[PDB]
């Protein structure tokens, strides 16, 4: 289990979460907030 | 003695090597220090050659391996059957085939998104699908969503049992280099059970579940109300009232009476023609003869009795005058080295690919798929492209068996010893021909080009002028067509309408008709030719120079892949087998585009369109147009790319997103292949000093990627840009126009 | 060791070989000229005619195709000339050669001019 | 021909000398380094540029270079 | 010139590790013109981490 | 050791002939002749392609330029731990022996040799472009 | 050499080209560069090429030699 | 290249738009790089490539085989740019055995030896030949658009 969460530290897996979280995060704004340009 | 052997429990099931990265070679297991390390992390992941030399540990990899890859096709089949269940219009497409375009995905109302869901009928909206699933289902018999639901599911299962056979099959039961071994065995069960077996089993299906479906729904009857299949097999008085054949039963099988099974064994030919697919008692037959043909195929070879033939024994019979020992030796080289065995089968399932193509465009099996140009084009170009890659593969392994795996002590006066020995005269003669058929065939064209501009047509090669008529071809064609007459008695039809004859039309569209081979058809073929002959040419030469040339003579030493070696003796860049895959690859590119584009201006143009006389999609001009490149440029580029280029708006919009997308990443490639890493490195020392300046340099240093690499990622986003572009251009052209 | 196949150590190609007439050794080169001229102007002469421009046109097709062959065999005995110029600074020397490059020019415009008498 | 040169930072590790597909360098006697031995190019008329040599030298900077020159036939790697 | 083990600076111009830190092996004692063997924690381009310096290249810094 | 001398008549090895052999340049201007001595009848690499049995004994092949002559000593000199010499011969007829023209490998030392080509400096201490400009020819500054 | 190019230009406007004509209406005259002598030509690119006023195939000229030479006098 | 086909082709398609009329085309269409793609590129060659063809021919058939002609230089300068030495190196040696071997024809022999392009005149020569083939299109296309269209 430690070497598990060695494994989800490594660099593709954490780039890969970490882009889900923000790309996920922009899908959400832009849903809720739907087609912002300005302010 | 064939036999099951197997080790217990080699490799611990344990997250430990998840968490160390580059374990699997000594060199990358230190660590990284400056940003190749990565790259070469993975690049070198799968080449389970460099990790060991225990021929058995190899062999164990590439076993589990495969599983893996079944596992991962098993999810994608899972998927489309689950999306074709859940998210399409699959069942009115069954009641409305003709007027309903096949839809399997749809987009969430997001960022504006939403429009690329368009109006594909049936009360649904989607994307049109052209991977040709609907008429694949509707061929199988499917006719309900809760079908593929439950096929969805049973794929996923068989996934999951693909992933535990990998991980079982490598963890705990991992099989013994004699059991890889048994070449003989390996083909008997593959002949017998797979091809065998397979195409029993699905002319089993065939004869007892697809035939009375699609023959009801070929007579009109809602899908709905047609019987549901396990009725079909439970009572045997409804298949009697379709085909009175299945009334007697099994005995006129079993007695010898065959002839009786003539309601569902057919030999009709042609295309059904409410439907436009072949007739589905010619492949039931087809599917039970070619079962039959492979389960005699698999008793062949000796395994654990006296009765069989022997693959060494077969091949050191073959020996004459010419050749020497001639075949001695290719079973030891072809059962100790996985690349020369992944060289031929990667050759012959490339070309089978392709023949693939030609034969689902001239011979239409799937029901309401001749009419669906956009399909059509679609599965051509698709299998078409595999096919080609699969080729440059094949030459690819069949070099690195060349530099890792070829020992003459071994392999002394043999048939590759003598390939090897005179490789001066065999390049040298492909080259010649290659200039000869460069020469000819684009000469051609360059003279029309010149004629047309100077005013002068009456000079040309074309139909009205010079002409070069494709006698051979056009004789082939008419002894095609007048075959049933004579040399096939019982055949009701010619085997395709592309010899000649009449016309199948559905909906209105014509589903096929006779192909003319005219002068524009000489030319084309023998540009096909050409590139094909070039294409071998870099890919042989690869493969035959591979271990030395009169410029490096012991290039064998420096690997399969290495960037060069040195300025020096003129400069050898690009000496390396692997640069020839590379321009290879380019070729292959440059070959298969010409073909597509043959396919699609040729069928638009002569065969596909409406039946009122038939108009056509571009209305005949390929005959006098596709003799100049002007004509090609003009006519065939600018004048179908209208389509793409107008459709902003639409549904179609995301078709001209992926061709601008995709004409840049092909610009994009041009940086790479026209560059070279020593000024990258430079710039990124520069910028590694604003870094520096800023506390901000990282500590696994900065490195511009190799010559090799530079190479790779050229060529990746060369295909991609240009393929991508081909792709989008076509699919806006003909679901536009289709 | 040179590899041995029957195309090039075959009996019956060494005496075709050795009766062509590059091969005498013991001709003159005017004679050689003159042989690969009327040869080879002689076959030039017929794709000019069939396939030139005024190919179409009745009793000036094959006079303008016998007009293009000698002009180019008058550009090919100019390549023979200005080759042993470069090469040669009895057949390989630059009187032999140049004997030779006149042969051709004599028997190259004589066999199209046999070519038309056609 | 090209133009070889050894430098004084040479350690003799002889990897130059081995790298050479050309037998171009060879090592003689030296003081200078722990070694007591230097690289030495008496034979650079077939040295054709490859830089082997200089890919084996372990120093920072190079202490063999190669500068190429003007061609012969040997320099050029010619077999005709 | 510096001890085994201590940090030192480069001051070799067309040195990799110049302007740089490395860390002292050893000193040669003999009349070799490039005695002192210093480490470097990183690589160059040719993946070498170490080299030979003089005395008047090398700065304990 | 004294420098040895070529024999003509020396054995070659077992080969059916490839295409990637002499060409005209073995007639007009130069080829190389490699001479070894086996201790047993054994299949080598040829370095223009394909296989060869050398004999048990003198062994004698010919080839165009130099670096195949080194490509086939490097691998009878690491595989097969065999000691071959390659001469230098002229259409004249002229043989001129080399490697190891000391008699010993030049992958190790041996007194006598004379160091040839050595700048007595460090690479940096080379002067700039500017100071060699105008000489008869192009000319680096190392080469001073 | 930039001496003999414009010589050039000037003697093969004023041999082959419309220059006294294209001073009487610039707006609706298009200026000459040089004449055609191609012998591997139709009839066909012939009278494409024989625009006018010309007697047989020219070049039309974009230049911008004919407005100079207006401009600094020539006439 | 990349700069100046860049102020070329804005300055002839906002030239173009001033001089058919309609400013608002370019107002509109130069926003976007499919707006440039459509109405500049697609749009203006549409008499260029109608220079000749199977009905006939008019004065732009020229510029069209000129077009045509830069296209095919451009392409094959990007075989020298691509492709490097030792595959064309290993080539000539081949022909050069081929020319030694066959019969009645090694009587001709070469007096300079042929090699293989060097690197440096490889990227020349494939440089130039992108050039010629870059300036030569870009003048046929503008040539023929503004004259074919005024
Ligand atoms: C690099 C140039 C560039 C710029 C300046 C923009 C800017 C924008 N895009 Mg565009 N876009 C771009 C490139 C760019 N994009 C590219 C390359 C693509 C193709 C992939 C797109 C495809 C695209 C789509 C499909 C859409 C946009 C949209 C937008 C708007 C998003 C506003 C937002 O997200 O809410 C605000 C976001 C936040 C507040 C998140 C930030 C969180 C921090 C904490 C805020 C801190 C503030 C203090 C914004 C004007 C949306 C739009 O409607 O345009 C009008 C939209 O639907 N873009
Ligand atoms: C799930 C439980 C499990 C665990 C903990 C292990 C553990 C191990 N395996 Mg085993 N094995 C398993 C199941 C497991 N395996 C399965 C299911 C298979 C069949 C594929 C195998 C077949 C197998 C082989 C052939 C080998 C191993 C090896 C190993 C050892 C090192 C591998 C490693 O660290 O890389 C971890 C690997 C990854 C994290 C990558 C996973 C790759 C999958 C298939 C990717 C598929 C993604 C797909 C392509 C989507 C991509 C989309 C797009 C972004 C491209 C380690 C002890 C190796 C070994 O023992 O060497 C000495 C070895 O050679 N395993
Ligand atoms: C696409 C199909 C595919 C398949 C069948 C494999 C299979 C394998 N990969 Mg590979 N891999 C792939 C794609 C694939 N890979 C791709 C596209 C890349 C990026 C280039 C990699 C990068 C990569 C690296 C760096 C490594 C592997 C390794 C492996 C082996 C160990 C996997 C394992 O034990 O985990 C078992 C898998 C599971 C238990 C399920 C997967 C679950 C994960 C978390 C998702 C196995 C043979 C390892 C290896 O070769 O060891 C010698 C290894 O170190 N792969
Ligand atoms: C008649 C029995 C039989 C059948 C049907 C197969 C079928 C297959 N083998 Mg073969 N194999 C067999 C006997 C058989 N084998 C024997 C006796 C040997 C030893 C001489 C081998 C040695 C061998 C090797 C080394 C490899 C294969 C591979 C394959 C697969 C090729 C991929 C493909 O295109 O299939 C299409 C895909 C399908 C038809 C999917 C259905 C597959 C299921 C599992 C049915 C196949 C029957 C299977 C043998 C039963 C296993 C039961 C198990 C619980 C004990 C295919 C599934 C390759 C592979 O991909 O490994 C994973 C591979 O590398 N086989
Ligand atoms: C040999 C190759 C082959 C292939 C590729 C197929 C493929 C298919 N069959 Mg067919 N079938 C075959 C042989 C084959 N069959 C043979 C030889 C017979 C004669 C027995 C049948 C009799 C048959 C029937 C009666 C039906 C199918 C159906 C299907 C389709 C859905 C099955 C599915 O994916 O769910 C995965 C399968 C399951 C999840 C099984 C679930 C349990 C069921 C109820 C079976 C219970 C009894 C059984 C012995 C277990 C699928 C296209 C179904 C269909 O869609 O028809 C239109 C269907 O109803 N097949
Ligand atoms: C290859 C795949 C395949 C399969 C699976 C089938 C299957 C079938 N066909 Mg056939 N058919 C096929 C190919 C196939 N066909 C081909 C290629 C042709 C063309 C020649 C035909 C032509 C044909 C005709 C004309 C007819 C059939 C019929 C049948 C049905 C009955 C046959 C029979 O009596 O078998 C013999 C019986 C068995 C094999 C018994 C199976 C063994 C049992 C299940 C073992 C159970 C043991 C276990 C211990 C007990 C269970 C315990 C458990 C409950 C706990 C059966 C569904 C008949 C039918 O019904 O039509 C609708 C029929 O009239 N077929
Ligand atoms: C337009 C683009 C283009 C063109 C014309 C060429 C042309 C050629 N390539 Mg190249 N190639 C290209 C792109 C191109 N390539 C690119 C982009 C790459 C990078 C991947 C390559 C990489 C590559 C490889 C790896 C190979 C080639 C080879 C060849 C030659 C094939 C032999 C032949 O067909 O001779 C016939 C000549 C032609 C088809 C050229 C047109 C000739 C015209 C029609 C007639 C000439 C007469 C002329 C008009 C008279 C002029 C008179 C005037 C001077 C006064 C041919 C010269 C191959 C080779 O040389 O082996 C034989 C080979 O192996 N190329
Ligand atoms: C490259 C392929 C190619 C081919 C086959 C042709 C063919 C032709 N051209 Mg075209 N042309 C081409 C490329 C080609 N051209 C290119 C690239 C351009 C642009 C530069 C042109 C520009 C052009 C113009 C301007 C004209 C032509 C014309 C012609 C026609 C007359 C030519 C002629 O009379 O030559 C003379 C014939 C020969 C020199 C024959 C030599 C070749 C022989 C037959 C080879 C035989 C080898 C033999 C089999 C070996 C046997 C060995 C054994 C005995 C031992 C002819 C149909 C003319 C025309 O009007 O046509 C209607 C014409 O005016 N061409
Ligand atoms: C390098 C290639 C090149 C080429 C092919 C051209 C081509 C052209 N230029 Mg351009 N030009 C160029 C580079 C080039 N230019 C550069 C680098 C500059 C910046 C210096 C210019 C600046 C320029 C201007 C400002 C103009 C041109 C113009 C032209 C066009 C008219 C032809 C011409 O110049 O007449 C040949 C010119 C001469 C032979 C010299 C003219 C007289 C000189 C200036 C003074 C003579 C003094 C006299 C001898 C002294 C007597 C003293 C007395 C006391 C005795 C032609 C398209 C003209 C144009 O566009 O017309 C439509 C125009 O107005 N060019
Ligand atoms: C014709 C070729 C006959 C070939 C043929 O009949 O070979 C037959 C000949 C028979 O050899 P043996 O009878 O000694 O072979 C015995 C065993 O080795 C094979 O069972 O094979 C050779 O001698 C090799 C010579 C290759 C010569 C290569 C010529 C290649 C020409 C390529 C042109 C192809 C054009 C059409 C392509 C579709």
């Amino acid at each position: 289990m430690k070497d598990f969460t060695t494994y989800l530290s490594t660099a593709p897996v954490i780039a890969t979460i970490w882009f889900t979280f923000t790309a996920g995060l922009l899908i959400e704004i832009n849903r809720y907030f739907p087609d912002p340009l300005v302010f | 003695k064939v036999k099951i052997a197997v080790d217990r429990n080699p490799v611990e099931t344990s997250f430990e090597k998840w968490a160390k990265p580059g374990h699997f070679s000594r060199t990358l297991s230190k660590g990284p220090n400056t940003t190749t390390w990565i790259w070469n992390l993975h690049a070198d992941a799968h080449d389970f050659d460099s990790h060991t030399s225990d021929l058995e540990e190899i062999s164990r990899k590439v076993f589990s391996a495969h599983f893996g890859q079944l596992g991962i096709i098993f999810i994608w089949l899972s998927g489309m059957y689950f999306h074709g269940a859940r998210f399409s219009n699959y069942e009115a497409w069954l009641s409305d085939p003709t007027h309903i375009k096949p839809s399997a995905q749809v987009v969430w109302p997001i960022v504006g998104q939403e429009i690329l869901n368009g109006d594909v009928g049936g009360g649904f909206q989607g994307i049109q699908i052209t991977s040709g699933f609907f008429q694949l289902w509707r061929a199988s018999g499917i006719t309900s969503e809760l079908q593929l639901y439950t096929t969805a599911i049973g794929g996923l299962v068989m996934a999951a049992a693909m992933f535990f056979a990998g991980w079982f099959h490598y963890h705990k039961a991992a099989p013994k280099l004699e059991w890889f071994q048994n070449v003989e065995s390996m083909l008997n069960h593959h002949l017998g059970g797979l091809l065998g077996l397979g195409s029993l089993a699905w002319a089993g299906h065939q004869i007892h579940v697809s035939l009375p479906v699609n023959k009801l729904l070929d007579a009109g009857v809602d899908p709905k109300e047609i019987p549901l299949p396990h009725d079909l097999l439970l009572n045997r008085a409804i298949m009697a009232d379709l085909y009175p054949s299945f009334a007697k039963g099994i005995a006129p099988f079993f007695t010898l009476n065959w002839s009786e099974y003539s309601d569902f064994l057919t030999f009709k030919g042609g295309l059904n023609p409410v439907t436009g697919g072949l007739w589905l008692s010619d492949t039931a037959h087809h599917h039970v003869a070619i079962a039959v043909l492979f389960l005699v195929a698999g008793h062949m070879y000796r395994t654990n009795w006296g009765i069989g033939h022997s693959m060494k024994e077969i091949l050191e019979a073959h020996r004459g005058p010419f050749t020497g020992e001639g075949h001695v030796g290719l079973y030891e080289i072809l059962t100790t080295s996985w690349h020369a065995q992944l060289a031929i089968n990667l050759a012959l399932f490339g070309s089978l690919s392709i023949i693939v193509a030609h034969h689902m465009y001239a011979m239409p099996p799937y029901p309401y798929l001749a009419t669906d140009y956009g399909t059509q084009l679609s599965l051509f170009t698709h299998h078409t492209w595999i096919g080609g890659f699969c080729i440059v593969g094949a030459g690819a392994h069949a070099a690195i068996f060349m530099v890792r795996d070829y020992d003459p002590t071994n392999n002394y006066n043999n048939l590759l010893d003598r390939v090897i020995r005179h490789r001066d005269a065999i390049i040298s003669h492909l080259n010649w021909v290659c200039i000869f058929l460069g020469f000819h065939s684009f000469g051609l064209y360059i003279h029309n080009d010149t004629m047309s501009a100077l005013g002068r047509p009456q000079d040309m090669f074309s139909d009205t002028a010079i002409q070069l008529q494709p006698v051979f071809a056009q004789w082939i064609q008419n002894t095609h067509f007048l075959a049933p007459q004579l040399t096939a008695p019982n055949a009701l039809a010619a085997t395709s309408l592309t010899w000649g004859g009449d016309l199948v039309a559905v909906g209105g569209k014509v589903a096929m008709m006779p192909i003319s081979l005219g002068t524009s058809d000489f030319m084309v073929h023998h540009i096909h030719a050409f590139t094909i002959h070039v294409t071998v040419l870099i890919l042989l030469k690869g493969v035959l120079f591979a271990r030395s040339s009169r410029l490096i003579p012991d290039k064998a030493n420096l690997g399969f892949r290495f960037p060069c070696d040195g300025p020096g003796r003129g400069g050898t860049c690009q000496v390396s087998a692997w640069d020839h895959v590379f321009l290879g690859l380019f070729w292959m590119y440059n070959s298969l585009s010409i073909v597509i584009f043959h396919f699609s201006w040729k069928m638009q143009s002569d065969v596909w369109g409406t039946v009122t006389g038939v108009s056509h999609i571009t209305g005949g001009n390929f005959a006098q147009s596709a003799n100049t490149i002007n004509g090609w440029l003009r006519d065939f580029l600018w004048a179908q790319s209208s389509q793409v280029i107008q459709s902003y708006g639409s549904a179609l919009s995301a078709y001209g997103l992926i061709f601008l997308g995709a004409h840049f990443v092909w610009a994009f490639s041009l940086m790479f292949l026209f560059s070279g890493r020593g000024y990258w490195q430079e710039l990124i020392e520069s910028i590694v000093w604003a870094h520096n300046k800023l506390k901000v340099a990282p500590a696994i240093q900065p490195r511009a990627l190799s010559i090799t690499q530079g190479r790779a990622v050229g060529v990746a986003h060369y295909l991609l840009g240009g393929i991508a572009t081909t792709w989008s251009f076509f699919l806006a052209r003909i679901i536009s126009v289709g | 060791g040179m590899l041995e196949t029957p195309v090039t150590s075959a009996p019956i190609v060494a005496t075709y070989l050795s009766n062509l007439p590059a091969y005498r050794t013991g001709v003159a080169p005017v004679l050689r000229g003159v042989e690969i001229g009327l040869a080879h102007g002689f076959l030039l002469a017929g794709p000019f005619i069939k396939l030139g421009p005024l190919r179409n046109v009745p009793e000036t097709a094959e006079i303008a195709g016998s007009l293009s062959a000698a002009g180019l065999v008058l550009i090919l005995a100019l390549c023979l000339s200005i080759y042993g110029s470069a090469q040669f600074q009895p057949l390989f020397s630059a009187d032999g050669w140049s004997e030779f490059a006149a042969g051709f020019l004599v028997g190259g415009e004589a066999g199209v001019a046999w070519a038309y008498v056609c | 021909a090209h133009i070889v040169k050894i430098y004084d930072t040479c350690i003799g590790c002889t990897q130059c000398v081995r790298a050479c597909p050309l037998d171009v360098l060879e090592m003689v006697p030296w003081d200078g380094c722990k070694a007591s031995q230097m690289a030495s190019a008496p034979r650079t008329e077939d040295c054709v540029g490859c830089k082997r040599c200089e890919t084996a030298c372990p120093t920072d900077f190079l202490s063999v270079r190669v500068y190429l020159g003007s061609e012969s036939t040997r320099s050029m790697g010619l077999s005709y | 010139g510096p001890k085994r083990g201590s940090l030192v600076k480069i001051l070799r111009p067309e040195s990799y590790w110049f302007n740089q830190v490395g860390k002292v092996v050893s000193v040669d004692q003999s009349g070799v013109r490039y005695p002192v063997v210093v480490r470097f924690e990183n690589q160059n381009y040719a993946g070498v981490t170490t080299n030979n310096y003089a005395l008047d290249e090398v700065v304990a810094a | 050791w004294t420098v040895p001398t070529l024999n003509p008549d020396t054995p070659s090895p077992i080969f059916g002939g490839s295409t990637g052999g002499l060409l005209r340049k073995a007639q007009t201007e130069e080829f190389y002749v490699i001479t070894w001595e086996a201790k047993k009848e054994q299949i080598f690499e040829m370095p223009t392609g394909g296989a060869a049995i050398m004999r048990q004994g003198p062994n004698l092949l010919k080839f165009g330029k130099k670096e195949q002559c080194l490509a086939l000593t490097t691998q009878l000199r690491n595989k097969f731990k065999l000691t071959p010499c390659f001469y230098r011969v002229f259409p004249d007829g002229k043989v001129q022996y080399l490697h190891p023209a000391d008699g010993v490998y030049p992958e190790k030392v041996n007194a006598g040799r004379v160091g040839a080509n050595q700048n007595m400096r460090r690479i940096g201490q080379n002067v700039n472009p500017i100071k060699v400009k105008f000489s008869g020819r192009m000319m680096s500054p190392a080469e001073i | 050499i930039i001496f003999l190019w414009t010589s050039g230009n000037l003697f093969h406007v004023a041999w082959q080209g419309n220059f006294e004509q294209w001073v009487t209406d610039p707006v609706h005259i298009r200026p000459i560069a040089h004449a055609i002598w191609d012998p591997h030509f139709g009839q066909p690119a012939v009278e494409a090429f024989t625009r006018g006023g010309a007697s047989g195939p020219v070049n039309i000229s974009t230049s911008g030699v004919y407005q100079w030479w207006y401009t600094i006098g020539m006439r | 290249l990349n700069t100046i086909g860049w102020v070329t082709f804005y300055w002839h398609w906002k030239h173009l738009t001033l001089w058919q009329g309609n400013v608002a085309q370019f107002d509109e269409s130069s926003t976007y790089l499919m707006g440039w793609l459509r109405d500049y590129l697609w749009l203006n060659s549409s008499q260029l490539i109608n220079g000749y063809n199977p009905f006939g021919m008019n004065s732009l058939s020229v510029w069209a085989w000129t077009f045509l002609f830069g296209h095919l230089i451009y392409a094959t300068g990007f075989m020298f740019l691509i492709s490097w030495r030792g595959y064309w190196q290993e080539l000539i040696e081949t022909l050069v055995w081929a020319h030694e071997k066959t019969p009645l024809a090694n009587l001709v022999y070469w007096k300079d030896k042929p090699v293989a392009l060097s690197i440096v005149q490889a990227r020349l020569v494939g440089l130039a030949h992108f050039s010629v083939g870059y300036i030569f299109t870009y003048a046929a296309f503008l040539i023929a658009s503004t004259s074919g269209r005024f």
